[PDB]
């Protein structure tokens, strides 16, 4: 037997939800989102990471010009200084104080480091969206673990659950990304094979393993100091370095809609966006005939407290007269009021006592408890403390309507107004008419 | 400022602190007309500014 | 230098572009797809594959009732049988003739087959796109590979080439996928865990090594016959192996656009679907100053003979002075005419020969020869070929525009109907100013 309904996306929120099939006493379900996750489909384009500036010795000849061994290497340069003379720490290293030259050379690579301290830059595409959820089904909780898409069925407790695709497509990541460790960013980074200098991505390769890389980091060489056998030169600091500085924050702070982040995989979690399908296809074999269960009479409402507070704070206490002993599912139909109970023990002539949350000033509604309804009223007194650290239970309020019933005053205003221009009326039709019979 | 969305403050190496408001108000509807129109002006201030 | 075009996306036909840069004689590169490829990024949800039917030799009880123990194998199910008799080779195996039950139990389960014989279900999202590019540059052809998205700057000789993004969206499969071996083909695919008897999927796993096998293959047992010891079962037959009869053509033969196919790893290659923008970044070194290229002057020419043929069927001799010897850039200037030289050595004073391709009745083009222009101008007879293997050579015609030289039929009417209404419009002006006369 199908039975499908629509939760919102709001994680550790339980939404009951009534199943009604003609010939059986009504069941209800708890649903509740233990996680939604998006995990992005993710294309890696290149690794960024620190470089490192490789430079041999110098080649220093006596007495001739060397000359530039030209190769291809990731930024490679070289340059030859003219009239050098050299000291080691005993002598001079060349034999005449001219007509001497050194060739500096050098060139960047991937540091060692690369391999575990790197930047990951992707493509993300559109996510695989995926769900555990908690239901309360033939009285016992059992956690069922489908994919979001609409076409992913799982079977337990012989209930079959389908699930999605969600209402809304949206997701935090945009198309480009790079991540570090735990953190996530979105991110417009520069083409492969395209990095300014000391900006990020001045290095980059497409993994971290390869032995390609692309360099842009504008090593250039200098002059080597008079009488000394260094090699100066200058070069945009590792654009990797500034950036792990300048990072700002992630999309596990910054995203919208309460969005949650983690990175093996990269996915996203409880983005309270939007509303899930959720369809359930139960057996013949778990319903109670609309005979086998209680059937129920002299039904009448109390409430003894109600606050409008988030948390369950009206309590009502119902009396019933009930053909026999068993169990019976109990449920709301004015969406306005939600109610925490969600099956009920019934015997006898007696009360039972239930617990409800609401938005409204003076909760005035319809409770079923076994095939069977009451009408409950109440006073609702504002909660006291202004914040809480919990989601709201219930719904939304009509705002501009479901106002108090002690809205009377519009009734009589609207009256009071609504009889003066009747009489009003009444009066110009009437001397219209005598008038015009008049003519 | 907690909006009706909800706020999400983090502090240092903590775990997040979620916050929501809730329908607290100095009025009450149920009394004389001033009463109920400060009870909903409190939850409701741009709609009842508005329909009044 | 940067220099940016759109070449349309057609595989292995050569486009030329002029990098008309001033103060340096004009430079033409001819650039020509090798391969365009759409990889999918794509997300395995489940294989199907020839299920088994494992039947365990049945227990036969004498003399009372065996009884089912149920459990979870995939789709299990057994059956007991009241009053069977059966015989072994040598004589009845159960004492009583009536009393006895046989249990007779199966479930499926994969093949050992599902290693090497699966067909895998896929979801795919957005291509990948890859791009191979020949292009001459400094008069010699050189490889480009590249990724057609407008990332991936591509250095060869000190020029840096950029490519796409592509024009169009455009792919041959849609959002669900099948493959299988060498064919692939667009399928909405069932529901993992809601496959049917008979039908693709009809069992399910969500990795070729998965022991998680859903299957419904509607395994009934049925009674033995009188005095036989066997199992005898209703099912229905793997929906598998039905579909690699039932199967239909590959992606590889149905696709539009053109496009070949392949499946290891999966791509659309080669779609004649919208335009592609290269963009080429030009060293200073590369071009040779307007002073140091061939002054051409005096210039004419002929057009030995012409037909339309699309295959470089026009042929055209130019006359020239030149002031040095050395290489030469020709391009068209009138789009409707596609030369095959992209550049030409000049010396002297001398003649030059150039082949064209064009769907114009009377070729009348410009060429320039750097930086000096000349006009080329004759009647193009069709060919007598019909149909032929390679794709037109030149681009398209204006079909309603550019009508040949001798369509002067159209001014000569024109110049006549156009003129008695403007002769008649001149009779009308002058009796309608005399009948102004008359008031």
């Amino acid at each position: 037997y199908e039975h499908v309904t629509v939760i919102p996306n709001t994680v550790g929120v339980p939404y009951k939800t009534l199943v009604n099939r003609p010939g059986y006493s009504p069941m209800v379900l708890e649903m509740e989102l233990l996680s939604v996750t998006l995990e992005p489909t993710l294309s890696l384009d290149y690794i960024t990471c620190e470089y490192k500036t490789v430079i041999p010795s110098p080649y220093v000849k006596c007495c001739g010009t060397a000359e530039c061994k030209d190769k291809s290497l990731p930024d490679y340069s070289c340059k030859v200084f003219t009239g050098v003379y050299p000291f080691m720490w005993g002598g001079a290293y060349c034999f005449c104080d001219t007509e001497n030259t050194q060739l500096s050379e050098a060139h960047v690579e991937k540091s060692e480091s690369c391999k575990t301290e790197f930047a990951s830059a992707y493509r993300a595409h559109t996510a695989s969206a995926s769900a555990k959820l908690r239901v309360l089904y033939q009285g016992n909780n059992v956690t069922v673990s489908a994919y979001a898409n609409g076409d992913h069925a799982v079977t337990v407790k012989d209930a079959k659950f389908i699930v999605g695709p969600m209402s809304s497509a949206w997701t935090p990541f945009d198309n480009k990304i790079v991540v570090y460790k735990g953190d996530v960013y979105n991110m417009d980074y520069p083409p492969f094979g395209a990095g300014r200098p000391g900006q990020f991505g001045d290095i980059q390769s497409r993994t971290p393993e390869s032995e390609d890389v692309y360099a842009n980091t504008q090593l250039v060489l200098q002059r080597p100091s008079a009488g000394t056998v260094h090699v100066p030169y200058s070069q945009a600091p590792s654009g990797f370095k500034y950036w792990l500085k300048e990072r700002g924050a992630s999309l596990q702070h910054t995203a919208p809609f309460g969005c949650q982040i983690a990175t093996n995989p990269v996915r996203a979690m409880n983005c309270a966006v939007g509303n899930m399908p959720i369809s359930i296809d139960i057996p013949d074999a778990a319903f109670t005939r609309v005979v086998d269960a209680p059937s129920l009479t002299d039904m009448s409402c109390e409430v003894p407290a109600c606050t409008h507070s988030s948390d369950f704070g009206g309590v009502a206490i119902i009396k019933y007269a009930a053909s026999k002993k068993g169990k019976c599912a109990v449920h709301s139909m004015t969406n306005a009021v939600t109610i925490r109970e969600a099956e009920i023990e019934v015997e006898g002539n007696s009360q039972l006592q239930i617990s409800f949350s609401t938005a409204l000033a003076s909760a005035e509604f319809r409770v079923q408890v076994c095939s069977t309804q009451v009408h409950c009223a109440a006073e609702c007194h504002p909660p006291k403390d202004h914040i809480v650290n919990y989601p709201a239970s219930h719904t939304t309020l009509g705002v501009q309507d479901i106002s108090v019933t002690a809205m009377s005053w519009v009734q009589k205003i609207t009256g009071g107004v609504g009889l003066v221009v009747a009489v009003a009326a009444l009066i110009l039709i009437v001397v219209l008419c005598v008038s015009f019979s008049r003519h | 400022t907690v909006p009706t969305e909800g706020l999400e403050v983090t502090w240092g190496n903590n775990e997040p602190y979620k916050y929501w408001p809730q329908l607290s108000t100095n009025g009450t509807a149920h009394g004389h007309p001033h009463e109920i129109i400060l009870y909903y002006y409190e939850l409701y201030p741009t709609m009842t500014v508005v329909v009044v």
